[PDB]
RNA sequence: GCUUACGGCCAUACCACCCUGGAAAUGCCCGAUCUCAUCUGAACUCGGAAGUAAAGCAGGGUCGGGCCUGGUUAGUACUUGGAUGGGAGACCGCCUGGGAAUACCAGGUGCUGUAAGCUA
RNA sequence: CUCGCCGAUCAAGCAGUUUUAUCCGGUAAAGCCAAUGACUAGAGGCACCUAUUCUCAAACUUUAAAUGGGUAAGAGGCCCGGCUCGCUGGCGCUGGAGCCGGGCGUGGAAUGCGACGCGCCUAGUGGGCCAUUUUUGGUAAGCAGAACUGGUGCUGCGGGAUGAACCGAACGCCGGGUUAAGGCGCCCGAUGCCGACGCUCAUCAGACCCCAUAAAAGGUGUUGGUUGAUAUAGACAGCCCGAAUCAACUAGCCCUGAAAAUGGAUGGCGCUGGAGCGUCGGGCCCAUACCCGGCCGUCGACGGCAGCUGCAAGCCUCGACGAGUAGGAGGGCCGCCGCGGUGGCGCCGAAGCCCAGGGCGCGGGCCCGGGUGGAGCCGCCG
RNA sequence: GCGACAGGGGUGGACUGUCCUCAGUCCGCUGCGCCGCGCCGCCCAGGGCGGGGGACCCACGUUCGGGCGCCCGAGGUCCGCGGCGACGCCGGCCUCCCACCCGACCCGUCUUGAAACACGGACCAAGGAGUCCAACGCGCGCGCGAGUCA
RNA sequence: AGGUUUUACAGCGCCCUCCCGCCCCGACUUCGCCGCUUGCUCUCCGGGGCCGCGG
């Protein structure tokens, strides 16, 4: 997987190929994040191959959809129980994110385990998604997002746009 | 002054070079080898028909 | 670049007579043009042999030519031959043949015009025949050369019966070991 | 292509699915180069006759 | 540099199978081998007579000639990068008969009445097999088999 | 269904112990003149028919051992092909395909060809 | 050279490839409570004996892959009738094989291709080296020896600062466009994006295939994570106070561990809201690679010709293609000397020699002009 | 409509169990397939398909064919135009000199590998190395041909 | 945790609904919150570079 852009949510469902001794399998739902519908078919192929015995030449993928966000405007806290490998072993983890949709939650958690445990995107497994209510989130990070009124300035504000004037009599103001 | 031994590392780039050719099959193959007892009579079931 | 063997893109067939001769490259000249707008396949086989050595181009004696001529269907047509037709000594009788060739030795020339047969040229067969109708284009043994009987798999191998290249065919000539 | 949009809405309003029929032709294009190519995989790139990098051929599935 | 005999690295080739020891069964000596036939080679070490060779062991040719106790083979052997035609001597109870050949004679025997069959009735049946087609579209009905939700398991040491 | 002769596959047929069965047949059994035979009529060979089921043999029994088959082990172990993947390294993850084995669990236990005879 | 050229008008056959069908094996794994061999520990039944248990095999194996090897996918077939034999024998058909005649294309898997068809002569070479994987001897080696394939030798080009082999890609001469691998602070073409998120401070920071070094063990540096224990029946810290606290473990970056000799090496400068590490987006930069067009040449054609040409050994049209040492072949209106033919030139200046002169040919070379020179010289066909 | 099964009664019997003329085992609704019918569902005329009862589209309108033009049509032309034209204010880009940017290590040779701290080479001119004879093989040209070569 | 206890002197969800109670905007290239494409996408539809060789 190359987690590209942002990751949209498929469902894709799939099945065993039916036969004379098993006519009509058993069907398999599952939750895949993956930048496009090629992949999401690749990661299906991936975790139901290791949860029960079948591959991709002995089954078939029924349905590989989107699943759009039912509220993109509104402040959701996300929770994700994901499993990655790391150099040594394999760790369980969970982490809490806090985004308008489930698709770019999960991207967030692809960017911070990259960026703060140097995992690639081969080694993580998400493996539950869930809106998590403000009461029950675990870690500080989000809890101080849970005031109301909130109040806080933006101190010392960066210049950018340092090369539209180039040269310059004005040395940029940073109190805004 | 040892020297390499044995190797047969570009032989298999030489040998399909100019294709492994399968023996060509003719039509009426030979009689070389049949058993004599029975080549002696086939020669007489010609000489008669 | 492009994923192709340059090993036998030139294909090796003779398309011009290597010979300087005058009288028959004149005969190239003509039976280009017949395989070109004629539409027979007789010309362009006879094409190909005006190009072809003399190794390839091997004589046809009379006796050869008679028993070709005597087959069921060749009645009233004529035996073409590129090369020369020469005589069969061991023979006696010429039943009228009508043969076109090259060269025809004198003898051969004799007792083909003394039967009443008629030898040709290939100038005038492509004028009395221009299409190849009613021809029977024949060729002489060009495996029979001395030659062909040193071409084998070795002297030396069980199965040869391959002519070994010797000075002189006698008794203390390549006989001892391995010929017995 | 309006067959195919039937026979999906009819599936979904009953619950069940459709599966569409496997593609029957694919396009295969060659995109690597012709320098160290392995004899069983340039064998395969001549019968598809993709013999030089970038070209394209249709392939019945 | 390793030895040139007859039998080396022949130590499981030529042996025999687990609990499968002891005389020969009678079969293999009541079977007909005539001359054109497509026979497999596979020695067996109990009969040290007319053994093939172990270049020959898993090969398959075609029978040219018939004896008493054994049958001439055509064996197509690669030597460096020539492929020979190998005419051995091998003895009928290293070698039984091929069915490579017999799933094509039964396709022939059925192709015969399949065109004969459709000359009296006028139909254009085809007789000619064909590589496994893409699977059609088709409904999966999910009224008794609701999609189960799969998911990664935590890991567990 | 059964009893014999000759078999094919060669344990689903073998092995231990237990129970039941003789219509035909089979087996045990009764003899050493002849044929033959050994240290010894035990065996082998030969002659025979008083007894009829102890054994052979056949059919059942065993939460039987073995064997056979299936499930599971497991899409695990291993593996084809790929990457300017990770790692100091050892090695590992992933992509594309193929894909085992023991243990464990369950079921089964001879089938059948030719010829002759008997209805326990 | 024999054909096919006309595409399955035709028979075809072939393949470093799949598919279908049928065989071969004893390697990886597995097993040893199954055999051979090695091996630890208790327990039961009177040192053995039985049922278990820990750990192994390259010269052990019940079982057993992946990859792989052979064969079969039609007219050389299928089917039917007759005949022949000294072979075979209960059985003029009892087998068998041969011969002759007739009936039957829906060429009876996919893809590709003119047959790498049939011969002849034959140079060079017979010191190899490297890489992914497999693997032997060795502590190891830029070491020695094997297997599959690729590369190199014989090979330039873009990238890795540098380079034989790495990555991308193979080469006629050019214009335009676009990419690969790799890049875009400046050297140095391109981010002079108001790029996204987070990690990180180093008194030896770090900076990416091969690759040019680093370990065990540690940190109350910092950031995540896992599993537990205390606490308004008031813990923790402090000598009562009244809200969270403690411990173990784990993983990122950084640090200790970390010492060599001429002055020096992420390539250099230098970079620390970055020009660092990790995960990603858009744009952009150029290779002899891809695309379009011009030109040269070679190759092929199921090719075109008996106002302008037709030197047919000529001319014209179309398509693909172009690396190369050892070596082979072809072409030469390339060059030197001499001979037989032939066509000339020269004291109004031959040969030779010199040139910042005018030109032709891809090239070997050639023509003309100027100067000098003073007596011979050259074109074409052989 | 009919096939695979599920649950019990009556009759006979074989077997099993240390509960013993007491117990137990056994033998003689729901699922799939197949068609036929009804109803309902598919921008709605079902936009899945074919037929029946205001403007846009029809290589349909009574069979084709024949003159003049245009041109997204077998690869370009202008029936458009300007300033300079006397050896100078124009032209040559190859050669000569010089400058800058990029590229760029010295040839020959042996070698797996040479720019090599491997060898030969200071420079220039002339000379300087696959030949001729005998015999053999194959290919080709030519003459004649069971002959041929004097 | 707005107002003095769950709507009150702001608001945030979740259910039964009144026909989806009812209308209007259709991935916004059609008014810059989020995907995939023609079912031959339409334009004397604009602009730039390159060269038209042959006959
Ligand atoms: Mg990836
Ligand atoms: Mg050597
Ligand atoms: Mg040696
Ligand atoms: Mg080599
Ligand atoms: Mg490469
Ligand atoms: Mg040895
Ligand atoms: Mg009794
Ligand atoms: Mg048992
Ligand atoms: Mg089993
Ligand atoms: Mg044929
Ligand atoms: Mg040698
Ligand atoms: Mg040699
Ligand atoms: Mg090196
Ligand atoms: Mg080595
Ligand atoms: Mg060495
Ligand atoms: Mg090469
Ligand atoms: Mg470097
Ligand atoms: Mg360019
Ligand atoms: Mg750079
Ligand atoms: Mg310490
Ligand atoms: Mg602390
Ligand atoms: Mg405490
Ligand atoms: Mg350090
Ligand atoms: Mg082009
Ligand atoms: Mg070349
Ligand atoms: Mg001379
Ligand atoms: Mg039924
Ligand atoms: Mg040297
Ligand atoms: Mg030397
Ligand atoms: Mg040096
Ligand atoms: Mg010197
Ligand atoms: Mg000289
Ligand atoms: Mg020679």
């Amino acid at each position: 997987m190359k987690a590209s852009g942002t990751l949209r949510e498929y469902k894709v469902v799939g099945r065993l190929l039916p036969s004379v001794k098993n006519p009509a399998p058993p069907l398999y739902r599952m939750r895949i994040f993956a930048p496009n519908h090629v992949v999401a078919k690749s990661r299906f192929w991936y975790f139901v191959s290791q949860l029960r015995k079948m591959k991709k030449a002995s089954g078939e993928i029924v349905y590989c959809g989107l699943v759009f966000e039912k509220s993109p405007l509104k402040v959701k806290n996300f929770g994700i129980w994901l499993r990655y490998d790391s150099r040594s072993g394999t760790h369980n983890m969970y982490r809490e994110y806090r985004d308008l949709t489930t698709s770019g939650a999960v991207t967030q958690c692809y960017r911070d385990m990259g960026a703060r445990h140097r995992a690639r995107a081969h080694a993580i497994q998400i493996m539950k998604v869930q809106v998590i209510a403000a009461n029950k989130c675990r870690r500080p990070a989000i809890k101080q997002f849970h005031d109301s009124k909130i109040k806080f300035p933006l101190p010392h504000r960066v210049l950018r746009r340092q090369h539209k004037p180039r040269f310059t009599t004005k040395r940029p103001n940073t109190f805004f | 002054a040892k020297s390499k031994n044995h190797t047969t590392h570009n032989q298999s780039r030489k040998w399909h070079r100019n294709g492994i050719k399968k023996p060509r099959s003719q039509r009426y193959e030979s009689l070389k080898g049949v058993d004599p007892k029975f080549l002696r009579n086939m020669r007489f079931a010609k000489k008669h028909n | 670049g492009v994923d192709i063997r340059h090993n036998k893109d030139r294909k090796v067939h003779r398309k011009e007579p290597k010979s300087q001769d005058i009288y028959l490259r004149l005969l190239v000249k003509l039976y280009r043009f017949l395989s070109r707008r004629s539409d027979a396949p007789f010309n362009k086989v006879i094409l190909r042999r005006l190009f072809m050595s003399k190794t390839n181009r091997p004589p046809l004696a009379l006796s050869r030519l008679i028993r070709k001529m005597k087959l069921p269907g060749r009645e009233n047509l004529t035996a073409v031959v590129v090369g020369t037709i020469t005589d069969d000594v061991r023979i006696q009788n010429i039943p009228k043949l009508k043969v076109c060739a090259l060269k025809v030795t004198d003898r051969a020339r004799s007792r083909i015009l003394k039967a009443g047969g008629q030898i040709m040229t290939f100038d005038q067969l492509a004028l009395t025949s221009p299409r190849g109708r009613g021809t029977v284009l024949l060729s002489g043994p060009r495996k029979g050369r001395q030659v062909y009987r040193h071409f084998g798999k070795a002297p030396g191998t069980p199965h040869s019966h391959t002519k070994p290249y010797v000075r002189s065919k006698g008794r203390k000539f390549e006989r001892a070991r391995g010929r017995r | 292509y309006r067959r195919e949009i039937r026979m999906s809405r009819m599936a979904r309003k009953a619950g069940n699915y459709y599966v569409p029929a496997e593609p029957k032709l694919a396009f295969v294009i060659r995109i690597r180069g012709i320098n160290g190519v392995s004899p069983k995989v340039r064998k395969v790139l001549q019968l598809l006759r993709l013999r030089q990098i970038f070209n394209g051929v249709f392939v019945k599935l | 540099t390793n030895t040139r005999g007859k039998r080396r690295g022949t130590r499981y080739m030529f042996a025999r199978p687990f609990r499968k020891h002891g005389p020969i069964p009678l079969s293999t000596y009541m079977r007909i081998y005539k001359k054109g036939d497509i026979v497999d080679i596979k020695g067996t070490g109990t009969i040290q007579k007319g053994m093939p060779h172990k270049c020959y062991h898993g090969k398959t040719g075609r029978v040219y000639n018939v004896t008493q106790h054994a049958v001439g083979i055509i064996v197509n052997k690669q030597v460096k990068g020539k492929i020979l035609a190998k005419r051995i001597n091998v003895r009928i109870e290293h070698i039984k008969h091929s069915k490579s050949r017999d799933s094509f004679l039964q396709r022939v025997k059925e192709n015969e009445k399949k065109k004969v069959e459709a000359k009296k009735e006028g139909t254009w049946i085809e007789l000619k097999r064909q590589p496994a087609a893409p699977r059609p579209a088709h409904f999966v009905s999910t009224k008794n088999n609701k999609p189960q939700l799969l998911e990664p398991i935590p890991y567990e040491f």
